[PDB]
């Protein structure tokens, strides 16, 4: 850990790879605050419990990523990276996110995928991340997505998958960007029929929504394609079924 | 002698166009696209080839998924994304990669293949039946 601080100053290494190191700490990580240059910085796969908040003092800091660790909780000092663009925080143990954490400004990709999340898990901010372009929580325990979902108007990625959602909020229709929207493994039996403002049937574009308690005639359409369920959220007869679904 | 046409190589006589290095005739100087001539607007080289204004930016605008800027080199197609040469790395280790090396698909991200065996046993056991 001492010869990869050492090295990356003098030659002007930008971007830093320290994955599977046994790392428990950053602090015992050598010198690696004073890095103040660094661009990218890989710390997947170790035994972090925590992120100290020295964490602001490498403020260059363009991709993090703190995949497959321990951590339990972050320092606000987090929302500081002005320059972060990617931040992994996929497979921990955070059951909620510091306050003022959607200050981050240039954030395009956010990875909270295998956590301990729920709609509460997140700060009141949170959302002011409108720069996003890619969120993906899969795996977690969210039961209601917040209808401020829809303020990401610059989000083409979007994964529900494996969560505890029994309704989809209107507003994801807000969404024009969407490429990608992962919502298998819930338990939605509905659709919201703004969802059909929506077009993800192209060859680049994806929608899974398997493993879900869909009404019936929701499924055969699903049996009958995507276009066909699309096409069919967007009618009378479906609209009218909706509002005796939710009364 | 006088230039030749490189599109229907035949001989010219009149107006003479330069573009590419190649000299053209003016009516056969045209866009790969749809066969419509230039005849003085802008062009836009690519591998070879000329485009109109649009054309060019419809089939030549992949964005990379990465960077979030337009692919001025080759461009690596994978999971309905798109990835620059330089850019395209596992998802969760940031190890650079190709298509040649063997990566998986985890919601239609790239997880190079030792960090899917450091997965969790139950995640890996759900993955095999969607
Ligand atoms: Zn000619
Ligand atoms: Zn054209
Ligand atoms: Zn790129
Ligand atoms: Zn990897």
């Amino acid at each position: 850990l001492k010869k990869l601080v050492e090295e990356s100053r003098e030659k002007n290494q930008p971007e830093v790879d320290m994955s599977d190191r046994g790392i428990s700490n950053m602090l015992d990580v050598n010198g690696l605050f004073t890095l103040s240059h660094i661009t990218q910085l890989v710390l997947s796969h170790n035994k972090l419990t925590m992120v100290p908040p020295n964490i602001a003092e490498l403020k260059n800091l363009e991709v993090l990523n703190f995949f497959n660790n321990q951590i339990e909780e972050l320092p606000t000092q987090i929302s500081s990276l002005q320059k972060l663009k990617h931040l992994n925080l996929g497979m921990n143990r955070l059951n909620t996110l510091p306050r003022g954490f959607g200050s981050l400004p240039a954030l395009e990709v956010l990875d909270l995928t295998y956590n301990n999340l729920s709609e509460n898990s997140l700060p009141g901010n949170f959302f002011y991340l409108t720069t996003l372009r890619a969120l993906y929580l899969s795996d977690n325990d969210f039961e209601i997505l917040p209808p401020d979902i829809g303020k990401l108007t610059k989000l083409q990625i979007l994964s529900l998958r494996d969560n505890d959602l029994i309704s989809l909020p209107k507003e994801i229709g807000e969404l024009t960007q969407l490429k990608e929207l992962h919502i298998q493994g819930n338990r939605l039996t509905v659709l919201p029929p703004e969802l059909g403002n929506l077009d993800l049937t192209g060859q680049k574009q994806v929608f899974k929504a398997e493993n879900n308690p869909w009404v019936t005639p929701i499924a055969d359409q699903f049996q009958l394609g995507v276009s066909h369920v699309f096409e069919y959220i967007r009618s009378e007869t479906y609209k009218y079924l909706y509002g005796r679904h939710m009364q | 002698g006088v230039p030749i046409c490189g599109a229907c190589r035949r001989p010219i006589e009149g107006r003479v166009v330069n573009a590419m290095g190649k000299q053209w005739h003016v009516e056969h100087f045209v866009c790969a696209k749809c066969e419509k001539p230039f005849l003085g607007h802008r062009h836009y080289e690519r591998k070879g080839l000329a485009y109109c204004e649009t054309h060019y930016n419809q089939l030549f605008g992949d964005v990379c998924f990465h960077c979030n800027r337009v692919i001025e080199g080759d461009v690596v197609s994978a999971l309905n994304k798109a990835w620059c040469v330089n850019c395209f790395a596992c998802s969760t280790c940031n190890t650079k990669l190709t298509l040649k090396n063997k990566f998986v698909e985890f919601d239609m991200k790239p997880v190079c293949k030792k960090c899917y065996e450091k997965f969790p046993l139950e995640l890996k056991k759900r993955l095999k039946k969607l």
